[PDB]
C-alpha cells in the first residue's frame, strides 16, 4: 500500500 | 482552550523549533489540534535547502489530470494518469496561457474563481512523487526523520508506506486540488510549501467530522451505500458555501512559499492550488494518535488501501487496555479536545 492523492 | 477551534498560526524561535515532536505537544496544549489545521512559519534563519535551481530534471512519474464533474458546489474529481513528465516540462505547461493563474485583487476573488472554473479546463497535478528537496544536514522538521512515534511502524515490522512513512512531493499548478478528507489512518500530516504560489486549505474541527460525513453521505448516497468510507477515496470537493449553508463549521487559511501546515488526527481538510508551486509531505503520529488509529474508519472496497496495524501501539503505549482491545471489548470515547498526553510539560 501508498498514500494517494486520489482514485477514478 | 482554543474554544473556537478555529486555525491557529505560530512563530516559534529557532530554540523552540529544533525538537519537532515537542513543539507539536505545545501548539495542542495551546489548542491547535481542535482546528484540525495549524500554520507553523518557521523562524527566517532556517532553510531546508539552498537553491531550487537544479530540479528542472526531477522527473514526476505519474501526474494527473484533474477531471472535475459536478455543479451547486458539489462535485466528484477524477485523477487521471498521463505519461511521465520532468519538472521542466511540467512548469511550462503550468505558467503557459492555458493553464497559468488568473489576474486577481482579493484572495475572495480567486477563492470564487476556483469554485466557478474547477469544472473546466482539466488541469494536471505533479502529485505523490517519492522525493524530498530537503538538505541531508537538516536536523529541524525534516519531513525524511521527525523521529515521532509513527517510526515503531518500520522499526519494528520493516513496513514502509511511500508516503505517510516517507516522503512526497507534490507541483501544483492552478486550480489543482485536494478533496475533503481525512489522513491515512486518521494520522497527523505535515505540508512544507517548499516553493511558489500559495496553497489554500479550508478545515473542519474533529469534533464536527461526524457531521460532515453525515451531510456527505446525503449528498452522495450512491458512493456511500458501497463503501462507509467513501471520503477516503479522495474524490469528493465540496465547497464553503455548501458547508455554510447546512451548518457545518469550518475555517480556511492560505499558506504561502516557506510555511508549515499540520493537519490533526480526524481533521478534515480540503484546498486548490493558486498556481506553480511545490510542497513536501508525510504523515506522523503522537500518542494521542493511538486512539484514532484503532477507531479509524477504512475504505474496504479498494485493494491495497493503507491499513496499520495498531498492536505494536497499544501493547507498548496502552499496556493496560491491550488484552480488553483484542478481546474487542475496549469502548474507549475519542474526547477531540484533548491535547497529547507529551503536553503535560507545557500544562504544569
Ligand atoms: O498538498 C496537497 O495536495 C494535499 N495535502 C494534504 O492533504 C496533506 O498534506 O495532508
Ligand atoms: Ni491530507
Ligand atoms: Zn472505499
Amino acid at each position: 500500500a501508498r498514500k494517494s492523492t486520489g482514485g477514478k | 482552550l482554543n474554544p473556537s477551534a478555529r486555525i491557529m498560526t505560530f512563530y516559534p524561535t529557532m530554540e523552540e523549533f529544533r525538537n519537532f515532536s515537542r513543539y507539536i505537544a505545545y501548539i495542542e496544549s495551546q489548542g491547535a489540534h481542535r482546528a484540525g489545521l495549524a500554520k507553523v512559519v518557521p523562524p527566517k534563519e532556517w532553510k531546508p535547502r539552498a537553491s531550487y535551481d537544479d530540479i528542472d530534471d526531477l522527473v514526476i512519474p505519474a501526474p494527473i489530470q484533474q477531471l472535475v464533474t459536478g455543479q451547486s458546489g458539489l462535485f466528484t474529481q477524477y485523477n487521471i494518469q498521463k505519461k511521465a513528465m520532468t519538472v521542466r516540462e511540467f512548469r511550462k505547461i503550468a505558467n503557459s496561457d492555458k493553464y497559468c493563474t488568473p489576474r486577481y485583487s482579493e484572495f475572495e476573488e480567486l477563492e470564487r474563481k476556483y469554485w466557478k472554473n474547477l469544472t473546466f479546463n482539466p488541469p494536471i497535478y505533479g502529485a505523490d512523487v517519492n522525493g524530498t528537496l530537503y538538505e541531508k544536514h537538516v536536523d529541524e522538521w525534516n519531513i525524511g526523520r521527525l523521529r515521532t512515534i509513527l517510526d515503531l511502524v518500520e522499526k519494528e515490522s520493516g513496513i514502509t508506506i511511500e508516503g505517510v512513512n516517507t516522503p512526497y512531493l507534490y507541483f501544483g499548478m492552478w486550480k489543482t486540488s485536494f478533496a475533503w478528507h481525512t489522513e491515512d489512518m486518521d494520522l497527523y500530516s505535515i505540508n512544507y510549501l517548499h516553493f511558489g504560489e500559495p496553497k489554500s486549505w479550508y478545515s473542519v474541527p474533529p469534533e464536527h467530522g461526524k457531521r460532515l460525513e453525515r451531510l456527505a453521505k446525503g449528498f452522495f448516497p450512491g458512493s456511500a451505500q458501497s463503501c462507509e468510507a467513501f471520503l477516503r477515496h479522495k474524490m469528493t470537493l465540496i465547497s464553503p458555501l455548501m458547508l455554510k449553508k447546512y451548518g457545518i463549521p469550518f475555517d480556511k487559511v492560505t499558506q504561502e512559499a516557506g510555511e508549515f501546515m499540520i493537519t490533526f488526527p480526524y481533521g478534515y481538510h480540503a484546498g486548490f492550488n493558486h498556481g506553480f508551486n511545490c510542497a513536501e509531505s508525510t504523515n506522523f503520529a503522537t500518542r494521542r494518535w493511538i486512539e484514532y488509529g484503532k477507531q479509524a474508519v477504512l475504505c474496504s472496497c479498494r485493494k491495497d488501501m493503507v491499513k496499520i496495524s495498531m498492536d505494536v501501539f497499544v501493547r507498548k503505549f496502552q499496556p493496560e487496555r491491550y488484552k480488553l482491545w483484542k478481546a474487542g471489548k475496549d469502548n474507549t470515547v475519542i474526547d477531540h479536545t484533548l491535547p497529547t498526553p507529551e503536553a503535560a510539560e507545557f500544562l504544569k
